[PDB]
């Protein structure tokens, strides 16, 4: 079906592999795949170029159910089974796109989805920074506890009505999701620098993307998977310190790369 | 008008709700009762899971009909 | 008949249904038109969200209706 | 009774099995038709692991309905 | 508006866009500027492939956005 | 004026801070506490209080202590005449300070002669008062003016019949209200990234000078309030919010428990 | 708008106040909930003392503000 | 004289002055009520900044005139 | 209008300017002619430091007068 070439780098010392990514759709399964690998808790045979998506796939359920967990009760046994067969049942959705409803007040605030079971079933955290400014009470009154899909909601709403207050809250509101295209905002940069714990593997989540993130000396940083770097030894890690995507391509061990 | 809400285990629990109340409020109700968070409940009807924003009537939720909850861990 | 659907894109797209259609087929027809994927969309009319089981007549859905055309955020 | 083994990839095979069958048997019975080697075969059904040593009337596995392929790969 | 191009070597080309400019047209401008034709651009924002045929909208550009250009 | 001394293990080392009671003296104690901090300054170990006169003693014969020795006769006479109109204005470090930030980024104030007393000690001065870029109508109300120039850019506009004049002037009075206590967000990014790990520097917020470092990527302030003088455990206080709900740490920056 | 105080014990006080409330009018209020005297109050803002002559409005101080309180001596 | 001293906050204040008063005299004014340094304030009228050497009548301020006072950012 | 700014090294700069002309276009002039960035820039006339936002004419700054420009380095 698809094949995705592999990128092996020196992560901890060890060669460890990461997936690498050509066409649009599989952030989901690879942002998930290269927390697994950088976490060594999913191993390739040391000479693999290039794996399909089916192995990719296997290699994912062989984990979740060795990653069963113990000292759960009937309770949680039958929630989790029920949770299992649901999130094996999208676990396609992977590799062509997978969906998500923010809410705009916390790094880790979802809709919680049957696509956020993949993520409970193996402890990998999901993270946003689309975060309202709490200091602008206008967008913070407009954009309430609204997820994403009630905020389009209540601006088609707002923008028909008569109440002079509702049509200046879809305003703000429309405002604001059109300033935040990107689906990042500082504020968020600021939560999720101070909410990410150092050495901790995860997923985030921006502009329609999946990224794997991890966070060195205090610094965020999201791995480089688009195969246009398939070749730069020195070019594994970028930083995310602004909105303009203009970070700091680092390589394996997060030292700064020369410009050549 | 009252709807039930069954766990996997079969726990039955009665809500007071309104055809126009959305599932969000219908999971607060349930953490008055039960203790749950809401982003730690899952609410499945007719089997298809149910939406944060959608309220009751869009999903035809009558009365006396039986929602399933089921947690995360 | 013809029915009328606004996206979020600035755009207002006319479509060719019947009050038999399923939602799914009206969602077909606009991935034919506009290239969105049928289960990345949700359809919004009076306020509420066309569910897939239904067809056009379940919600009184007439000619020359709007439709309100927003997308799930989809990761890729 | 008519058993059916989906893989995530998407591959779907119909299988014809027996209650009393274990699930040695039934991946015995996957091996036959897919070449698979057993014990590199995860069975699942509603989310449960299946045992070696049980027998599809244990987990109550009724007629049509699908068990769940998971490959152990190297 | 106007978007950023960084390259590997760390040149920064400036470039004047819409966002209803397609990445053809985006790459198209880059020849108009740099030497590397179209064939031969492939072109990153935020970790993405901005993939031909697309526009700039459908990848949520901003003004003062920097998208990082390398061989195709 | 007198201050009280607070001793602190400061890189396993018995190091000095100088502690702030009334308002005012905030820019000569910054300015010192960096300096004790990075051991550029030594106290006698014996001392518990001290007055402005040894604090600015102290500072006095540093910047002498600290002249480039080589530089080019361009370097010398710039110093020269820098230095001389510091120390007219250094009596104001004890008072006051008067600072006049641009919104456009971290570094950014205009060039004072309250600015020469941190160029001549090497320390750089920070402020938050960052505008966001992602709203280009307050990014165009506010553009490249200093904050002297801004409120009377809204006095002005409230004032004119061009009507966008007039909006630019509301949306220039919404953002110095909505952003008072003198930080956002986009600041708070900014600096994380532009202070270096471990670089001792000099904060402005708030009508406030604080001394400012990075340890392990979070940005921290010396706590420098009387109040906590007997507190051995809260000597940092981390910044990572606008609400001023920091978390008070050690002098290892070790989160201190409730006590 | 409410503003909250927090000891280095870990309690944190909710208080009711007005922009144009003075340092002293708001250490009156936190003795009404507490039993501290204002004269054995000492309030901090982002580590600047809060002087009791001066108001809210003087300090910045805005809504959900987290003020810190010590003894003084 | 009576003229009107408006802060940033909205307040107004109320002077008695008159013509002949120094800038500096008038912030000594606003000093006795408000506790401002008076190098810390800034008046404005008629967009121009009230140097502290000049007088009111330098700047053809009238009776019942309103001034800006807008402060100085002062670190302290 | 006509004036000039001199610095420490004696380099006499002359610049055509209006009297409405602020300090900061000044010190712009200073940027295209000299090289000088202006926030590293003092000038000084009369013996007191100039300020951005404010003008020759609000300094009596008239025809031919010198300034004296102080390098920050
Ligand atoms: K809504
Ligand atoms: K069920
Ligand atoms: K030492
Ligand atoms: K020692």
């Amino acid at each position: 079906m698809s094949v995705y070439h592999i990128k092996w780098i020196q992560w901890k010392e060890e060669n460890t592999p990461i997936i690498t990514q050509n066409e649009n759709g599989p952030a989901p399964l690879l942002a998930i795949l290269n927390v697994l690998l950088l976490a060594w808790k999913v191993k390739l045979p040391p000479m693999m170029e290039i794996i399909t998506a089916e192995q990719l796939m296997e290699y994912l359920g062989d984990y979740m159910l060795d990653a069963k967990p113990k000292e759960i009760s009937e309770i949680q046994r039958l929630n989790y089974e029920q949770n299992m067969s649901d999130a094996m049942a999208i676990l396609h959705k992977l590799q062509t796109g997978l969906d998500v409803n923010v809410r705009f007040t916390g790094v880790r605030v979802f809709e919680y989805t049957p696509e956020c079971i993949v993520f409970d079933l193996l402890d990998i955290p999901l993270y946003h920074g689309w975060l309202v400014d709490p200091q602008i009470d206008d967008i913070v009154k407009a954009v309430g506890n609204c997820s994403y899909n009630q905020l389009v909601e209540k601006i088609i709403s707002c923008k028909q009505s008569d109440n002079s207050e509702l049509v200046s809250e879809g305003f703000v509101a429309e405002q604001f999701l059109n300033n935040t295209a990107t689906q990042l905002t500082y504020h968020g940069l600021c939560e999720l620098t101070s909410t990410v714990q150092e050495g901790e593997l995860c997923v985030f989540f921006r502009n329609n993307h999946f990224s794997t993130m991890t966070k060195y000396k205090g610094q965020l940083y999201l791995l480089v998977t688009d195969q246009g770097f398939l070749t730069e030894e020195k070019v594994v890690w970028e930083s995310l310190h602004n909105v303009d995507g203009d970070g700091n391509f680092c390589d394996s061990e997060f030292h700064l790369r020369p410009p050549s | 008008m009252q709807i039930f809400v069954k766990t996997l285990t079969g726990k039955t629990i009665t809500l007071e709700v309104e055809p126009s109340d959305t599932i969000e409020n219908v999971k607060a109700k349930i953490q008055d009762k039960e203790g749950i968070p809401p982003d730690q409940q899952r609410l499945i009807f007719a089997g298809k899971q149910l939406e944060d924003g959608r309220t009751l009537s869009d999903y035809n939720i009558q009365k006396e009909s039986t929602l399933h909850l089921v947690l995360r861990l």
